[PDB]
């Protein structure tokens, strides 16, 4: 891909472009008779040509004034950009940030910097669910006359037969009182069904 | 900087390039605000629909989803947001993501936070009930899954009545 | 002052190879960066002197 | 009067061209589509929707497919209607490990301007004239001193993290 | 002289434009990357920030 | 530097920041996140 590194090629293309245009303003005369100083120097009266140099001096002296702003502007956005990236390593290589999108597409695990010209690049290593099936869930489970709601999970079905997992990962159980928690009764929830508890 | 005087154009020259380094800062400035919308609204890679049947257990989304007998697609919402919001030498450019294709991800972004939740965001839409994400959310503010259940009535109504007073909020 | 061509700097011993009937040398950034002797057909570098 | 932009799918793949005449009709200019953004000439209008390749604006991007330059309305992505159900649950039975790359600029060359050598040259009656316009020379020194150790700490910010040099 | 003169005048004119919608667009650009992380962040999630 | 425009050096070679990213990844195989608390 070509397009991998241009945010730093364009940095450093942005800062070669200003320091050129910096130095093609020189040989501009700004309206005056030339911009060879030393011609100015050597073609005009030395007590009349005073007028005529200060016209190279303000042509030369805005246009290091403008080349700072502009070079302010961008210290400002590649300060941004560090500010950034101090956060993202902060964040994501010395920790397991659980911002979605902040670390990488998915379910972040880790991050490892590299070093680059003017720049860092973060790998992140992100965990993707794939290959899911669907199932039918209740919200509750009414075994006692009393609603029994998972712990840690998510109740699915067999076709004919309940179990109790994890939401990000296939791995049934038997629904037994450790894997849930009761509380209150069962007129109250709707959607509940009824299923046998394990003791 | 010249207009139509031809006598300017070649007087142009003595003075500078300057005209044609601001020309490439504006066009700098123009690509940003069409990455800028991207950052924002393209985030998803699918186009996610709203099921036909809009019961999401009691939750009432008429007031953000798209309405279809509206032009432009657009949502209540939006279109109070949308109703309340050539010359001599400058041209404005149109933007390269109209307003229904901004519409159109957000509608993806309503659409998916409602049937998958937040596993969209992390890779495939698993579809999963509203009342079901819902607790997973009250599970992690701190408050368990039974406290929605039992009161899926109140907070559906609380949800719904705290909806339709964001158009009051917005036009007064 | 290389046969009009006037300015200041270090000249030293190139390894450049310029056409036969070229004499100046110059940059991206158009500016003069080597010319050739009158005298002998060496080519000398010119840098900013400090 | 508009600006004049030339579309091209990279002159390693092919020398077509077409021009967009930004904001004018077809009708003003000297095979052709009125686009939204403008005249197009030297790509014709399909409906088969694809995604952008090369932006044009008001949601039509062009691209090169088949040897010839089309322009179409860009489709935002593949229709994924998830089947929703009042007890319908998604769980994934298996994973993948992905790694993705960021790249951020961190830095920028440290420049540094010579006020007098740059405005005059080694001249000295040129020399004498800067004092008349003040001491503009301290403030831009000062300002790209300022960005100077401004890169310094950048770098400092992002890689200095760590007290010890693990091994 | 005087085409000269009203060359300088316009000609620092679109500079200031150009440096002002420069910084305005850092502002716009700082606010967008603020409503894209939180787009990511309390849209496609949930935030405990 | 050619016309009074001057290129400073940075101050952390490439070889320095070679060195933090090498103690990173170090720090983040073998100890965790613990070596950043
Ligand atoms: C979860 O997904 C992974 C990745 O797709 C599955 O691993 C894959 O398992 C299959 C079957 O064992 C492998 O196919 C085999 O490949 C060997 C060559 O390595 C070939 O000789 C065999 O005839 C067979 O085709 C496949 O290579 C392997 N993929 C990887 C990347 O290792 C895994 O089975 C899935 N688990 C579940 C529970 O679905
Ligand atoms: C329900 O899950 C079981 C696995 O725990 C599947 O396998 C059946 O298990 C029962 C024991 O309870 C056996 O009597 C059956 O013979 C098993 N089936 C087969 C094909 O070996 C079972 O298939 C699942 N139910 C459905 C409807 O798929
Ligand atoms: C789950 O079990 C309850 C109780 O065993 C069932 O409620 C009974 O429903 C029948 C038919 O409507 C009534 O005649 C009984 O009086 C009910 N029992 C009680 C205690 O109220 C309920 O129908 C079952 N649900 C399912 C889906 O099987
Ligand atoms: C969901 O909200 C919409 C809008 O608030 C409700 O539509 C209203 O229905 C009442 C009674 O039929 C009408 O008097 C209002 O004029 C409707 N509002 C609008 C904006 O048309 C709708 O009834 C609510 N419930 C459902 C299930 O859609
Ligand atoms: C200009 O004259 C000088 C002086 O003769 C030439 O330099 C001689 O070059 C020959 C051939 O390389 C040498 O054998 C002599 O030793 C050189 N003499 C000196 C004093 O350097 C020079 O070649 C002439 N320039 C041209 C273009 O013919
Ligand atoms: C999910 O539950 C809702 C509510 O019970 C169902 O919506 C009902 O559908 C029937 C049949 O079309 C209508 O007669 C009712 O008026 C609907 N109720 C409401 C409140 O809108 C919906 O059909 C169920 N979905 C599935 C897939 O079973
Ligand atoms: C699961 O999803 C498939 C398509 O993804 C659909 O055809 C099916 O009806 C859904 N439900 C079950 C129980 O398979
Ligand atoms: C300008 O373009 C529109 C759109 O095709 C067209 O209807 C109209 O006639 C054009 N105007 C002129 C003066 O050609």
């Amino acid at each position: 891909t070509p397009s991998a590194l241009g945010k730093l090629q364009d940095v450093v293309n942005h800062n070669a472009q200003a320091l050129n245009t910096l130095v093609k303003q020189l040989s501009s005369k700004f309206g005056a008779i030339s911009s060879v100083l030393n011609d100015i120097l050597s073609r005009l009266d030395p007590p009349e040509a005073e007028v005529q140099i200060d016209r190279l001096i303000t042509g030369r002296l805005q246009s290091l004034q403008t080349y700072v702003t502009q070079q302010l502007i961008r210290a400002a956005e590649i300060r941004a950009s560090a500010n950034l990236a101090a956060t993202k390593m902060s964040e994501c290589v010395l920790g397991q940030s659980k911002r979605v999108d902040f670390c990488g597409k998915g379910y972040h695990l880790m991050s490892f910097p590299q070093s680059a010209p003017h720049g860092v690049v973060f790998l992140h290593v992100t965990y993707v669910p794939a290959q899911e099936k669907n199932f039918t869930t209740a919200p509750a489970i009414c075994h006692d006359g009393k609603a029994h709601f998972p712990r840690e999970g998510v109740f699915v079905s067999n076709g004919t037969h309940w179990f109790v997992t994890q939401r990000n990962f296939y791995e049934p159980q038997i629904i037994t009182t450790d894997n849930t928690f009761v509380s209150g009764n069962c007129d109250v929830v709707i959607g509940i069904v009824n299923n046998t508890v394990y003791d | 900087i010249c207009g139509d005087s031809t006598e300017c154009s070649n007087l142009l020259l003595q003075y500078g390039s300057f005209c044609t380094q601001l020309k490439r800062a504006l066009t700098g400035i123009a690509v940003e605000q069409d990455k800028n919308t991207q950052e924002v609204f393209a985030q998803v890679k699918q186009i996610y629909k709203t099921p036909p049947i809009k019961y999401f257990g009691g939750f009432n989304f008429s007031q953000i989803l798209p309405d279809p007998s509206k032009p432009s697609k657009r949502s209540p919402i939006e279109d109070l947001l949308f109703n309340k919001v050539k010359f001599n030498g400058l041209t404005v450019l149109p933007p390269l993501l109209t307003d229904e294709m901004i519409a159109q991800y957000t509608s993806a972004l309503l659409a998916g936070t409602i049937t998958s939740g937040w596993t969209f965001g992390a890779g495939p839409a698993l579809q999963i009930p509203f009342p079901m994400q819902m607790a997973y959310r009250f599970n992690g503010i701190g408050v368990t899954q039974n406290v929605l259940y039992e009161n899926q009535k109140l907070i559906a109504n609380q949800f719904n009545s705290a909806i339709g007073k964001i158009q009051d909020s917005l036009s007064s | 002052n290389f046969n009009g061509l006037t300015g200041t700097g270090v000249l030293t011993e190139s390894n450049k190879k310029f056409l036969p009937f070229q004499q100046f040398g110059r940059d991206i950034a158009d500016t003069t960066d080597a010319v050739r002797d009158p005298q002998t057909l060496e080519i000398l570098d010119i840098t900013p002197c400090s | 009067f508009g600006g004049v932009s030339v579309i091209t799918p990279g002159t390693n793949t092919s020398n077509q061209v077409a021009v967009l005449y930004q904001g004018v009709n077809c009708t003003e200019v000297p095979n052709v589509f009125q686009t939204r953004a403008g005249c197009l000439i030297g790509a014709e209008y399909v409906n088969n929707s694809y995604e952008c390749d090369i932006p044009i604006g008001a949601g039509i991007c062009a691209s090169y497919q088949t040897q010839s330059i089309i322009a179409y309305t860009m489709s935002l992505g593949a229709e994924n209607s998830v089947a929703y159900s009042n007890n319908s649950i998604a769980i994934p039975t298996n994973f993948t490990i992905s790694v993705t790359t960021e790249i951020l600029p961190v830095s920028m060359t440290k420049t540094s301007v010579d006020c007098t050598m740059y405005i005059c040259g080694d001249s000295t009656e040129c020399s004498n004239l800067l004092l008349q316009y003040g001491s503009f020379c301290t403030q831009l020194k000062r300002a790209l001193t300022g960005i100077a150790v401004e890169q310094d700490k950048n770098t400092q910010e992002v890689f200095a993290q760590v007290k010890q040099i693990y091994k």
